């Protein structure tokens, strides 16, 4: 069987606090 | 100041942010440290030039 993952699989890259920004 | 080995200058002030237990510092778009968690009282401060 097969399934579709839509947008799952995201975690925090670093251990630094950020707020109200867009990071790449 | 010298917070856990991180040195600099500025003005300390009470902050209203909630760091997660695994976080210690906080950066901005310019990538400089803006907030720090005091290593003794565990309160969060704001660093301002």
């Amino acid at each position: 069987a097969y399934t579709n993952s839509f947008t799952r699989g995201v975690y925090y890259p670093d251990k630094v606090f950020r707020s109200s920004v867009l990071h790449s | 100041f010298n917070f856990n080995g991180l040195t600099g200058t500025g003005v300390l002030t009470e902050s209203n942010k909630k760091f997660l237990p695994f976080q210690q510092f906080g950066r901005d778009i310019a990538d400089t440290t803006d907030a720090v968690r005091d290593p003794q009282t565990l309160e969060i401060l704001d660093i301002t030039p």
